[PDB]
């Protein structure tokens, strides 16, 4: 709003890598979570336990 | 397998004494357990409360 | 008796399935898609300006 | 253990949930009071990393006594009512 074509925004540090995230965080925790319910099912033999 | 044997019993007043809390506290333990399981659907909306 | 010990237990096997396939999903997900196998032998160009 | 009961020994859903949460009450109670008497000076340590320590450990020792004395119950409400729905999909 206050700088408009004349100036450009930019990151550095923490901030650009909160732009630049690519959230596999979530995903490789989802993926930890489903590979957790296999196991257990697994060994108790069961789906639902 | 090696170092643990069967007991020769002679249990110390105090262990004795601490076993027998033990065993009260898994009896009242286990009471209660039974009154959850008894009571299986308030307990589950607790669950949801927490 | 490999085989025979998956057969009792089919929710083993399911689950060996499921497993080896998101794996594979991953490994789909990360590897670099290319054209053909890379042979351009590896290039240094330099440039100057007179 | 439930499972165990429940499969080999015949047990009944309500006798192989008590029967397990009792024989297992024992090893939850000791390895909760080992590590968590453990960690208790972290609550109170001073000097080169106290405040980490203390945040640590505060949280440590919450979190065990919730799982030793909360979980310990409920775990075995949970595998009843799953085997509840087990013996209804059966039928």
């Amino acid at each position: 709003q206050s700088l408009g074509d004349e100036y450009s925004i930019a990151w550095s540090g923490s901030a650009y890598q909160e732009v630049s995230s690519k959230g596999a965080g979530a995903y490789a925790f989802v993926l930890g979570m489903i590979f957790v319910f296999l196991i257990l099912a697994a060994q108790y033999e069961r789906w639902l336990m | 397998a090696l170092f643990l044997t069967r007991n020769e019993s002679k249990p110390f007043y105090f262990i004795q004494k601490f076993n027998d809390f033990f065993d009260w506290s898994t009896s009242v333990f286990s009471s209660g357990v039974a009154y959850i399981l008894k009571r299986t659907i308030r307990f589950v909306l607790v669950f949801c409360i927490m | 008796m490999f085989s025979k010990f998956f057969i009792e237990r089919p929710i083993f096997a399911s689950v060996v399935a499921i497993i080896i396939s998101i794996a594979g999903i991953i490994g789909l997900a990360n590897l670099p898609v290319e054209q053909y196998p890379s042979l351009t032998p590896p290039t240094v160009q330099v440039s100057a300006t007179y | 253990f439930a499972m165990e009961e429940r499969l080999k020994k015949g047990k009944s859903i309500f006798e192989a949930a008590i029967n397990a949460a009792k024989l297992r009450f024992r090893p939850i109670i000791m390895t909760s009071l080992a590590f968590t008497f453990g960690v208790l000076p972290m609550i109170f340590a001073t000097g080169a990393g106290s405040a980490s320590r203390h945040s640590l450990g505060t949280g440590l020792i919450g979190g065990m006594i919730a799982a030793s004395t909360l979980a310990i119950f409920f775990v075995p409400l949970f595998f009843y009512l799953l085997e509840n729905f087990n013996e209804w999909l059966d039928k």
